């Protein structure tokens, strides 16, 4: 039959998640946004769209920061990019006032994913 | 409901023509042992604020905490953190006094007193305190514990009114700060030497002065004194 593509965590015959799929064609439609590792540190750009001349030039920032040490960037939907943000902060915040340390960066990123692929299991 | 077991005795300050004087010693006292004697209980946030916090000191720890995060916090999606948009003293203040109160409220106190000197952004002196109880005030001259008792004559003998705010310079402000602060060593059996003082000018910025000691003290004439009333030798 079908129908393995209206709800989410459903595996489809070919164990894909359909819903997951989607979301990447959103991205895809978006803005484009790179990273590049340096010699000792990261350097972040993003493309920021002028729908019109009416947007006042320099103030929708995209880049978000988190804690004091950490950049990120997204493409897509950006309200999305912002949650994820918001949660970002709150896991990093959560870690340092635990260990007093600021959150090491490959934590963080685990942080970051396994929130997101919590929103892949209901 | 608690008792506050490591503290910190006064904390004192007052205002001057062009900023704020704030001043406190090093200890960390456990009861009547001087126990620490390396403890910073001024607390600058960002470059025109200085907290001072007297108290218990685990509890000045998480003031502290509480705001490095407020400033960690004000800079998220804030392209004007560094200007237009940073923590101004009387933010930092009405945040503190709102924990202070509400944390009364539920009966469990941060066994403080604290005092927040600052200047604001258009050249405005800050000075108010808060303690344990939310209780909140402003005064050319604020003083916690004991110096409230032998500090704040001191200070009030130069700025005893508002108008007496621009008569006096940081040297005069300074000076009677830096004679307080070896009052209070002389007679009160918690402090310490040691201590640190900032000054928050309008024009200089934040002066943060350390690993400060009482100096030019009187302790010769105890020569002359022997016995309580009749002894002569």
């Amino acid at each position: 039959g079908t129908g393995y593509d209206l709800s989410n965590s459903v595996f489809s015959p070919d164990g894909r998640n359909f819903q997951v799929e989607y979301a990447v064609k959103a991205v895809e439609n978006g803005t484009t946004s790179i990273g590049i590792k340096c010699n000792d540190g990261v350097v972040f750009a993003v493309e920021k769209l002028i729908t019109s001349k009416l947007l006042v030039p320099q103030k929708n920032v995209k880049i978000q920061v988190v804690d004091r040490h950490i950049g990120c960037v997204y493409s897509g939907l950006i309200p999305d990019g912002r949650h994820l943000v918001n949660r970002g902060r709150e896991e990093a915040a959560s870690f340092k006032k635990l260990y007093k340390t600021p959150i090491p960066i490959p934590a963080f990123a685990d942080r970051l994913g396994q929130y997101v692929q919590a929103h892949t299991l209901y | 409901t608690q008792q506050p077991i490591v503290t910190g005795t006064s904390v004192i300050s007052m205002k001057y023509d062009n900023g704020v004087i704030i001043a406190a010693d090093n200890l960390g006292s456990y009861g009547s042992l001087l126990r620490f004697n390396g403890v910073e209980r001024l607390i600058p946030v960002g470059d025109n604020t200085v907290v001072g916090i007297s108290g218990d000191i685990s509890d000045m720890q998480h003031i502290e905490r509480l705001l490095k995060d407020l400033v960690t916090e004000n800079a998220y999606d804030n392209p004007l953190a560094d200007a237009e948009e940073a923590l101004e003293p009387s933010y930092i203040f009405e945040y503190l006094a709102t924990v202070m109160y509400q944390r009364r409220s539920k009966m469990n106190p941060l066994w403080n007193a604290i005092i927040v000197a600052g200047v604001q952004s258009n050249g405005d002196q800050f000075l108010r305190y808060v303690n344990l109880l939310g209780v909140t005030y402003s005064s050319p001259t604020l003083a916690t514990g004991f110096g409230a008792h032998m500090a704040n004559p001191l200070l009030r003998k130069v700025v005893d009114r508002e108008s007496d705010i621009p008569k006096t310079t940081v040297q005069v402000a300074e000076e009677a700060i830096v004679n307080a602060m070896r009052v209070l060593y002389y007679r009160d059996a918690r402090s310490s030497r040691n201590f640190s003082l900032a000054i928050i000018d309008k024009n200089t910025g934040l002066t943060f002065k350390k690993n400060l000691q009482v100096e030019n003290m009187k302790w010769d004439f105890a020569k002359d004194i022997k016995g309580y009333g009749t002894q002569k030798i």
